[PDB]
RNA sequence: GAACUGGCGAUGCGGGAUGAACCGAACGUAGAGUUAAGGUGCCGGAAUACACGCUCAUCAGACACCACAAAAGGUGUUAGU
RNA sequence: UUUGCUCCACACAAUAUAGAUGGAUACGAAUAAGGCGUCCUUGUGGCGUCGCUGAACCAUAGCAGGCUAGCAACGGUGCACUUGGCGGAAAGGCCUUGGGUGCUUGCUGGCGAAUUGCAAUGUCAUUUUGCGUGGGGAUAAAUCAUUUGUAUACGACUUAGA
């Protein structure tokens, strides 16, 4: 067809933070479509990929991926907490990111 | 090894006899009967990769005949069950993709 | 000539007014207003749909265009009897509001094979409608 | 909180000079048993020469509403402490049960006189059994024959941050 | 959900719209706000004129050129109210603010596009009926904006052209609705009705 | 200038924008969970939550320490005797 | 100034991305009112219907979407042209005429796909520049130095000089 998307779009909002101290080890993700923790409970444990590009070709590609997963819900509005192998570079606040449907329970 | 044996059928969408992981599929509610297929031939030793040595490096750049007539035996038994209810051949030939406005936590498969 | 005003009527709250519970434990059923507590809340009862007789804030219900006869303060046996006599459940079901609700829940209850089927049928219907869009 | 009504019956501790004290009983609106017994001992220390160390509580029982689906008019007599003095007030509330009536009473006093729970004393609450004994216009307004009124200016709260048409406030 | 969101600023409250839009930019949504002369501020016109005069008094004493700049256009007033809610002195704030452009009227890039509203910042949904409000164009031309009438003339011309568009669109959609109704009650129509479409 | 206690001095951490003393809590290096005091329009992590009222200020008001306001008045408005 | 400059087509390199992954899908006004349809005496008109959110509408099947056969219609859509308009607020876009060409999943068939081995973004976008081709297009000024004095601390300014 014309669409081939097998993931859900999301936005990298910020780190986990207090009013004046942030914590880069936990990122905050807005998954689009979900507006409550009860709907966000479907997406727990799903893999997340941040997909970006670079000028230098490394192993056949100019596209590099950072992997992570959803761990828990955050707040009352469907924001989730996500942890990555290496933390997200904080210039990606507001950048798009992919939530895959695996590991599936359905 | 906790894997699922699946087939396309190969005549429909070109997916051969294969094994997949159960955590990487979505079980839809659409059900066909697979009684009449003799799948006890296949096992974990049926799929062997014949592991490659470290010396054989592919600088620049086939199929088992046993595998291809096994596929031809099973898929002709599946498609007879496919022909009963309408539009299943078209459904299995078409691909799945998420459109704009599809919420997977609300979708039923 | 004659004097003309724009009337601008809307959906008075009184006894016998049929309401739809918007949010809460019922959340989508019908009830009948039995009495009016004050400006902001009323005593309702929904005995056919299984809504218990209760006082409720008016922000948690939506008033429907349906009305039937009740005396004020009627108990639930009389409420159910007059509800069945006026037969307002299928009068609600005949409305396009309830048809919209039923369409929404049907589209929610569709599966992937049914979504494929409606895509094929919509392509066929679009073919015949765009064929009709060439003669006028 | 969301109030409940309890009867609390207590007495003095029995002595040899006087066994069987007189078993005083009071009706308390409170959130739970602990607050109910505390308010019971507060009002008995205001009334008689007794305190909690010198007395005991023989019974506490929740009194729920006899007809929780009848719409009543209640007259409530209240003491409250203002910033300069102590005043008596009589307010009447049209509502379906006694605990909800005193909940709206506490909200009404806190809203209109800035009186707190520690300042309000509930003298009594009683159902007005007959109309035309209702003396306040704001509740006598709702007792008229064939009462009906519209609700102008409906505002529907949205779930999306963007709406694709200009909304209507018809009801 | 959208590449660019075009917001019709008419009938909106300035602070509530700015707090919606600033969060949208910080989340990464591109926003363009049109018709900035029709924003509303709650309160009397005289109160908001006094507020702007209190703001207009404030300037650097030894050199007025480096002081706070008092911008007079309605779009720049909205930009001031929004820059107050974005942390504009950082690179993230600058990258957010470059996703925004605010206009008086609807310019020709956006007159053929779709305009949306924000229902939690609309005046008719937020204010009690009876409270007084202002129009940002009237306040701005009271405090020194020079282009209130040319925007009105351009908006009149644009509305004439848009009504000419809408008449043709309405005629076409009535033809399409007529054909859909006549091509309904066939077998595919009843199957789609059973399946929910 | 004294009395009892707790502190700062000798002490970082979360909150009070900011601050020696206030509130919370005292500190090896890390991970996960839960909270205190304080907050949840945006800056800013978190409900433009729910519920009942009150107030429209041609100097509104917005939180302890704390960064001020009184006597006297007002058919402004609300509730009472 | 030893063949330089610009534009057009693709050919290869480099360069990055504040962050495509079906579609930014166009009345205006009011909100104690409207929208749409229809009728008439065309109005601040009569009658009917709708809202109660976009949970919509359009699009959406095919090797990341192939190679072929037929049926039914004379539709739908893409590409390069082509005729006629309209658009100056930041127009740089919108509509339309005609023919060509490709596809059509509206309907019914035939062949292909495996081995990426049980997942690894599994690579499909647009931004700038350079260097090659081969096809057009055009053949300047400014500054220093000299001079002026309507100018001037010096710069700067205003003049003149084939």
């Amino acid at each position: 067809a014309e669409s081939h998307r097998l993931y859900v779009k999301g936005k990298h909002l910020s780190y986990q933070r207090s009013k004046r101290v942030n914590n880069p080890n936990v990122s905050l993700i807005k998954i689009e479509g979900v507006a409550t923790p009860q709907d966000a409970q479907f997406y727990l444990g799903k893999r997340i990929a941040y997909v970006y590009r670079a000028s230098k070709e490394v192993r056949g590609s100019k596209i590099r991926v950072m992997w992570g997963k959803v761990t828990r819900t955050h707040g009352n509005s469907g924001v989730v907490r996500a942890t990555f192998r290496n933390n997200l570079p904080a210039k990606t606040f507001g950048a798009s990111v992919r939530i895959f449907l695996y590991p599936s329970n359905i | 090894d906790n894997t699922l044996l699946v087939t396309g059928p190969f005549k429909v969408n070109g997916v051969p006899l294969r094994r997949v992981n159960a955590r990487y599929v979505i079980a839809t509610s659409t059900k066909v009967s697979v009684e009449g297929v003799n799948v006890e031939k296949f096992n974990v030793e049926y799929f062997a990769k014949e592991k490659l040595t470290k010396k054989e490096k592919k600088e620049a750049n086939e199929i088992k005949t046993e595998r291809v007539e096994d596929q031809k035996v099973v898929d002709k038994a599946l498609l007879a069950e496919i022909k009963k209810t309408p539009l299943l051949k078209q459904y299995l030939s078409a691909s799945f993709s998420l459109k704009n406005g599809d919420k997977p936590h609300l979708l039923k498969f | 000539t004659d004097s003309i005003v724009k009337a601008s009527n809307w959906r008075l709250v009184e006894v016998g007014r049929v309401v739809l519970i918007k949010k809460g434990q019922s959340a989508g059923k019908l009830a009948a207003i039995v009495e009016i507590i004050d400006q902001k809340k009323v005593l309702i009862d929904g005995p056919k749909a299984g809504v218990p007789r209760q006082a409720i804030n008016l922000g948690q219900v939506v008033l429907t265009p349906l009305t039937f006869a009740l005396p004020r303060g009627a108990r639930t046996a009389t409420v159910s009897k007059k509800w069945a006599a006026a037969a307002v459940c299928e009068k609600w079901a005949a409305s396009s509001w309830a048809k919209k609700i039923a369409q929404r829940e049907r589209r929610a209850a569709l599966t992937d094979f049914e979504r494929f089927q409606v895509m094929v049928l919509r392509k066929q219907k679009r073919y015949t409608v765009k064929k009709a869009l060439a003669k006028a | 909180a969301h109030f409940k009504e309890y009867q609390v019956i207590g007495r003095r501790l029995p002595t040899e000079s006087v066994p069987e004290p007189k078993l005083f009983r009071m009706r308390i609106f409170a959130s739970n048993e602990v607050i109910a017994k505390s308010r019971y001992w507060y009002f008995l220390q205001k009334l008689h020469k007794v305190k909690k160390a010198s007395g005991e509580i023989v019974s506490i029982n929740q009194i729920n509403e006899a007809h929780p689906t009848k719409v009543k008019n209640f007259g409530v007599w209240v003491r409250y402490d203002s910033r300069s003095g102590t005043h008596n007030m009589y307010k009447e509330i049209r509502d379906v049960s006694r605990v909800a009536a005193v909940e709206t009473l506490y909200q009404d006093m806190a809203a209109r006189h800035r009186a707190r729970f520690r300042s309000i004393h509930i003298l009594k609450v009683a159902e007005i059994e007959k109309t035309a004994d209702v003396k306040r216009q704001y509740v006598k307004q709702f007792l008229t024959k064939d009462l009906k009124f519209p609700l102008p200016h409906r505002v529907q709260k949205s779930t999306k941050t963007f709406s694709y048409k200009r909304p209507s406030t018809f009801y | 959900v959208e590449p660019v969101v075009v917001i019709d600023g008419k009938g909106h409250l300035v602070g509530r719209l700015a707090s919606v839009v600033a969060k949208q930019l910080l989340n990464g949504q591109k926003i363009v706000v049109v018709r900035a002369e029709e924003l509303n501020i709650s309160g009397e016109f005289f109160r908001n004129k006094l507020k702007y005069h209190d703001f207009l008094r404030k300037a650097t004493a030894f050199n007025k050129t480096r002081g706070p700049f008092h911008f007079r256009a309605p779009s720049r007033i909205f930009y001031k109210a929004l820059r107050g809610m974005v942390s504009h002195k950082t690179a993230r704030g600058k990258a957010a603010l470059e996703r925004l452009k605010v206009f008086e009227g609807i310019p020709p890039p956006y007159d053929k596009k779709k305009r949306v509203v924000v229902p939690q910042a609309l005046r008719v949904l937020r204010l009690k009926p009876g409270r007084k409000y202002t129009t940002l164009g009237k306040l701005s031309t009271s405090v020194g904006w020079k282009y209130e009438d040319v925007v009105a003339k351009l908006e009149a011309k644009r509305k004439v052209s848009s009504a000419e568009y809408y008449a043709k669109k309405r005629a076409f959609t009535k033809k399409v609705a007529s054909a859909n109704a006549t091509a309904a009650e066939s077998d595919v129509a009843k199957q789609l009705a059973a399946l929910g479409y």
